[PDB]
């Protein structure tokens, strides 16, 4: 009996952390839309319906959100897919050209500049004989002054050409499940209360992710998955300040959003088969876009945030909000894309507030530009196709990105100020309950068998 | 739970129980190992990633007393040093996880024992079928 | 805040020597940065993470400690060793341990 | 090599701004934050404020909010991606904001946080008179 | 142009694990080679510890050493580590690191006195 | 030379000795057969074209009497004007490569060979198993 | 006097990217997993016949 053996089984439950590649699902109705009028459900396999998510019972892993993988790949995942759905489009280097512009027609007060500018240009026609004298209108964040007369040129044509989207693909998100390959598994960290790194007492194994939409958003991070019952804060290190916030809350905030202003896009031929798509008339009065919310919803929110982030601040704690210190734009402003066209809002009317020990609606201004250079690279630039019709978009704001401003000398108060940073501080609000684990088989162990001859 | 009584469920459920209790469910955690335009570069390093895993261990079962036995007794002796615990309680006491930090600084020497005596094995049949 | 403190202050040895300059916390359970900066000249790392050395640190640094108390051991004392040495907690720094000739 | 160059030193009056500059080369200069510190005499160090030059992203201290201002400038073109500049404007001039001022960035492993500043400028000397 | 040097103590107190490591340059350690373990106490003749291959053989060594000597190689940082558990005073000394090959034991470690002492 | 007296060595290194020294090192062989934006496709092809190899040899044997003995008596007979030499004289006398030199005239009439041998004893002992 | 280029009739011309550099870092070649290479190692080898060694 004490002259123990040694046996192999194979197909032992054992695994250890990895990091291996990942693998795309769609669901099959964005797969019903024909031609991919979003990106890549041709690019990625159908998901296969209520896929096995078999729990697992007294089993403590670690997980730890902050040096986690597949955030990284999802990041740039995103970044090939919107690389890769742009060389089919066209490339807008012959409008490279001198712009007359002048102000839009309107009654325009002298305070008050105009937003948008009316620009005549010449243009190449289909033919290479003749060109043609048309006009458009920009934005302000998207035309410069070349240097009486008064002639302006585009921001990007002394950086990089752009490539104008085209009309077919949109960037409305649809549902990214994430799937492990064979010989992988996925850990799904199911626990109510979990700040993201540490054991995990309840977890659970399952070979796909949930339905991780790619919003882009800077600050006020959107339609991401909410908490269960309380509201998560979560950082790396909460008394780092370097470090972001990462603030998911219970009940999603209703935000309204709308550029009212009327638009009537109109088809320019660049070339032969080349359509450029710029804006004709502004049929009806010229407005702001702007977003909505809640009042009091937002105030309860706000004192919801504030009850939860007193606790890792202590009790008797002032705490109160600031606007963005400055910046590029869109990390001042929070950033969006409704209905296809880009959102940069104000924020200013939702963190001015302290908070102390112890009907209506807030709007707030947006700036719309029509080229985009997000992730920013060294030669890319998107322009993006103005859109018919007043547009607006309903959406469920989620969760927050805060930062701690750099406190010291001996102040009660602790401000927070919203700060978007890198994209990938979205995804990890929709990452940390996944893990990904490689299975090892043939485990081997001592036993009183011995094989025989 | 749903599975008491009748102790088995999905693959990796056995992977929280001991490893007594474990050893009854292998087949499943050893068949979801196998089955399951640049992007279809992805797609098929990950396929044959998978398929290049699993030949590696069944060739190093292979060259083991067991081709697909999937549970060997072999002839190579246990020092007690390794495990150096009490051995009914390891299987009503020990997680594979556990087991298996256990015994990570013991590992690669006892591949090498298996082979020494699988091929002494097989030389010790070739004795015994040729002197017949 | 953390407050930092230096407690040796100034310290008076000679070279060949070993050397120990303690830090306190006002905050447990953080890592520690220590910092040389010679006379007149730009400050260098020496200890991230309280134990780990940078590049072109030689091995004689040790830093160790724990909690709310770190020590940075400096044994075989060069002349060009005799320096300001900081702490660093995120933001906050010691006011400098000096070490001096004797 | 991670080459952190700053502007000459500086006298200037009390009451105006002042601008450094820091100039980065030898790194990727849109993925490391820079932080600003400042030594005064017999006051040791004091930091300012950290930028992230990918967005430019900046962060000041609690007792110098509404006096400086730290911008940068990126490199665009895709044959030198590498280089980059920092700036700092130190607004509303003191006689005790006399100091030496660096701009630094971390270190570049795995266990190195963010304040853990590898590479240092050489400092700029500012005097107010 | 093989080199190998030798690191580890060589003061320990008896009755514990030794262990020294040897690191290799000038060639690879996956070599037609026995990266080996010899030993010689002062004043005396050589007494071969063992050994370990770059190949796939089963380390075999001396059984004067009571199976108490694992010699481990470590092939991503070219190295090759004798063990010694259990030592006695009367196992002071020179330990040496060395490569058999087609020639025998052509580049040694320099060798270095492991001094056991209570 | 250095693998003297235990004669092993690494992969390849028994292919100078006779090949009686050379039938106790033949794990190694047998392992260094499987492990080890346009460029993927060369690599994806290398590794898929030694994984069908590897397949096609393990096919090759399963077939045969044995799936993963690694040496195989088996019952087909020995034409004695194939190899026309002395028998011990071949395995104290000639390489590896020398003996495939020799037999490369009589090849893929012993595979026949094996195949009717293997199915003739799966057939015996079909109606072994079928009368009992 | 004027001139032009000489490529500007028969091809079209690429600039290199002055990143890439066409200093020669060292090469090595492995074979896959079913081959070996093998290097003659002889000191006296005129690059054609039966390498002893
Ligand atoms: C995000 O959203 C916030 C919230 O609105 C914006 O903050 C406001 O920004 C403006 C300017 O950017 C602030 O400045 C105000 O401008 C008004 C118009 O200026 C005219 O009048 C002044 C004289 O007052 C002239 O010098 C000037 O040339 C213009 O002719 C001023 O009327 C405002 O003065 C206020 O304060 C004085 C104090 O004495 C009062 O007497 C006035 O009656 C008046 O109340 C002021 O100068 C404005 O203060 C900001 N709002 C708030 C609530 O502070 C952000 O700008 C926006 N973000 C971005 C990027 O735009
Ligand atoms: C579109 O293309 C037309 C055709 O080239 C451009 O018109 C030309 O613009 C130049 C530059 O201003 C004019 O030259 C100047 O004209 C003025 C007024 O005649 C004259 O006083 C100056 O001495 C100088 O000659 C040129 O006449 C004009 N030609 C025509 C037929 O209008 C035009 O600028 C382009 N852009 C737009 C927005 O139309
Ligand atoms: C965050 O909120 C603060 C207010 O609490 C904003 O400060 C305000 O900033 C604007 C411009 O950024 C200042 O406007 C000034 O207007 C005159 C009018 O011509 C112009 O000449 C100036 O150059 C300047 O643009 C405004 O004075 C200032 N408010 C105060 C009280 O000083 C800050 O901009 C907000 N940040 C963001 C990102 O929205
Ligand atoms: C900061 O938060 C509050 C939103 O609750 C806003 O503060 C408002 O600031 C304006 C400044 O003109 C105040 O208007 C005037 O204030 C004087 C008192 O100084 C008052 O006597 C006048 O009748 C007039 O209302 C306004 O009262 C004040 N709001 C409150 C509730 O006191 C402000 O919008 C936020 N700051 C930013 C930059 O958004
Ligand atoms: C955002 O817009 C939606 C538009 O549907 C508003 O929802 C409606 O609000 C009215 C006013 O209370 C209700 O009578 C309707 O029943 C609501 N419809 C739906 C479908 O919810 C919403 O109130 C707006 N929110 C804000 C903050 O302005
Ligand atoms: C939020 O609501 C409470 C309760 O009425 C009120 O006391 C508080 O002032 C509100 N906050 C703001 C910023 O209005
Ligand atoms: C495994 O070996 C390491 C030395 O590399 C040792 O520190 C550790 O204690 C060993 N594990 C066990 C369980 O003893
Ligand atoms: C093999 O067959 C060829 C004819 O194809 C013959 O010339 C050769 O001699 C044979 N080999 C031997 C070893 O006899």
């Amino acid at each position: 009996a004490e002259n123990l053996w040694v046996t192999v089984y194979y197909g032992v439950p054992v695994w250890k952390d990895a990091e291996t590649t990942l693998f795309c699902a769609s669901d099959a109705k964005a797969y019903e839309t024909e031609k991919h009028n979003v990106w890549a459900t041709h690019a990625c396999v159908p998901t296969d319906p209520n896929p096995q998510e078999i729990h697992l019972e007294n089993v403590t892993e670690e997980f730890n959100m902050w040096k986690n993988n597949m955030v990284e790949q999802m990041h740039t995942d995103i970044i090939s897919l919107w690389d890769q759905s742009l060389k089919p489009c066209v490339k807008l280097t012959p409008l490279c050209v001198t712009l007359q512009c002048t102000n839009v027609t309107n009654n325009i007060t002298d305070d008050m500049r105009g937003e948008l500018k009316n620009c005549s240009f010449n243009m190449t026609t289909e033919l290479r004989d003749k060109k043609q004298k048309v006009y458009s209108l920009f934005y302000r964040l998207d035309v410069v002054q070349i240097n009486s007369n008064k002639e302006y040129r585009l921001i990007n044509c002394n950086t990089s050409a752009c490539t104008q989207a085209c009309p077919k693909v949109s960037f409305e998100p649809i549902p990214i499940h994430y799937c492990a390959p064979a010989g992988f598994a996925i850990l799904k960290c199911k626990d109510k209360k979990f700040n993201g790194t540490g054991p995990c007492p309840s977890v659970s194994t399952v070979q796909c992710t949930h339905g991780i939409k790619p919003v882009v958003s800077t600050q006020l991070l959107l339609n991401g998955s909410l908490a269960e019952e309380e509201v998560m804060i979560r950082s790396e290190n909460i008394t780092n300040n370097a470090k972001n916030i990462l603030v998911q809350f219970n009940t999603p905030v209703q935000i309204n959003c709308t550029r009212p202003n009327n638009n009537t896009r109109k088809s320019i031929r660049i070339g032969p088969g080349q359509a450029f798509y710029a804006t004709g008339d502004i049929i009806g009065d010229i407005r702001q876009a702007h977003c909505n919310v809640s009042k009091a919803t937002w105030n309860e929110t706000l004192g919801k945030v504030v009850k939860q982030l007193r606790k890792h601040f202590g009790n008797n704690t002032i705490i109160r909000f600031a606007n963005s210190s400055g910046g590029d734009l869109e990390v001042t402003t929070h950033s969006f894309n409704c209905g296809g066209e880009f959102f940069y809002c104000n924020t200013s009317g939702l963190f001015n507030s302290t908070w102390i020990s112890n009907n209506d609606s807030i709007t707030l201004p947006c700036r719309i530009k029509q080229i985009i250079n997000m992730w920013q690279r060294i030669g890319q630039c998107m322009y993006a196709p103005p859109i018919q019709g007043v547009i607006r978009c309903v959406s469920n704001i989620t969760g927050l990105i805060l930062t701690r401003d750099g406190g010291s000398t001996n102040s009660t108060t602790e401000t927070f100020r919203p700060g978007g940073g890198d994209m990938r501080d979205n995804w990890r609000s929709e990452l940390y309950k996944y893990k990904v684990v490689k299975i090892e088989p043939l485990g081997v162990a001592p036993t009183r068998c011995k094989r025989r001859v | 739970a749903v599975g008491i009584g009748a102790v088995f469920l999905g693959f990796l459920g056995a992977a929280g129980s001991t490893m007594g209790a474990a050893s009854m469910t292998l087949t499943v955690q050893a068949r979801n190992l196998l089955s399951g335009t640049v992007w279809g570069i992805k797609q098929l390093q990950a396929r044959v990633l998978a398929v290049e895993r699993y030949l590696r261990d069944q060739q190093l079962l292979g060259i083991w007393g067991c081709s697909g036995k999937l549970i060997c007794c072999t002839n190579v002796p246990w020092n007690s040093s390794w495990s150096n615990r009490n051995l009914s309680e390891i299987w009503d006491n020990m997680t594979w996880l556990q087991w298996d930090k256990e015994i990570s600084n013991y590992t690669q020497i006892i591949y090498g024992l298996l082979e020494e005596s699988q091929n002494q094995q097989e030389k010790n049949e070739q004795d015994l079928l040729a002197l017949d | 805040e953390i407050v930092l403190t230096q407690s040796p202050g100034i310290l008076s040895l000679s070279p060949g020597e070993t050397a120990t300059l303690f830090c306190k916390a006002s905050q447990g359970g953080n890592a520690m940065t220590w910092y040389q900066k010679r006379r007149g000249q730009v400050p260098r790392l020496l200890i991230y993470d309280t134990s780990r050395r940078a590049s072109g640190v030689p091995d004689r640094f040790v830093g160790s400690g724990s909690g709310t108390d770190f020590f940075l051991t400096i044994n075989k004392l060069d002349r060009e060793d005799f320096a300001v040495y900081y702490c660093q907690q995120f933001e906050f720094f010691g006011l400098g341990s000096e070490l001096e000739v004797h | 090599q991670v080459q952190l160059v700053q502007s000459g030193a500086v006298i200037k009056t009390p009451g105006s701004s002042v601008k450094i500059s820091c100039r980065a080369s030898g790194y990727n200069f849109r993925d490391y934050s820079i932080h600003w510190v400042r030594l005064i005499p017999d006051k040791g160090f004091e930091w300012i404020g950290w930028i992230k030059p990918l967005w430019g992203a900046v962060s000041y201290a609690r007792q110098l909010q509404g006096r400086v201002s730290m911008t940068r400038q990126l490199s665009q073109d895709p044959d030198d991606p590498d280089w980059g500049v920092a700036y700092m404007e130190f607004s509303g001039l003191t006689p005790a904001d006399t100091a030496e001022y660096f701009c630094v960035r971390r270190g570049s492993c795995d266990y190195c946080g963010d304040f853990p500043w590898q590479y240092w400028g050489q400092g700029t000397v500012v005097v107010v008179s | 142009q093989v080199q190998l040097v030798e690191s580890g103590p060589g003061l320990v107190r008896p009755s514990e694990t030794l262990s020294l490591t040897c690191a290799v340059s000038g060639a690879s350690i996956r070599t037609k080679a026995w990266w080996s373990w010899i030993r010689q106490p002062p004043g005396k003749g050589l007494e071969w510890i063992g050994y370990v291959s770059g190949g796939w053989d089963l380390p075999n060594y001396n059984p004067s050493l009571k199976n108490r000597v694992i010699i481990l190689k470590d092939t991503s940082l070219n190295q090759f580590s004798l063990r010694l558990t259990s030592v006695t005073a009367a196992d002071t000394a020179l330990y040496y690191c060395a490569r058999e090959g087609p020639e025998d034991f052509d580049v040694w470690g320099p060798g270095f006195l492991v001094t056991v002492s209570s």
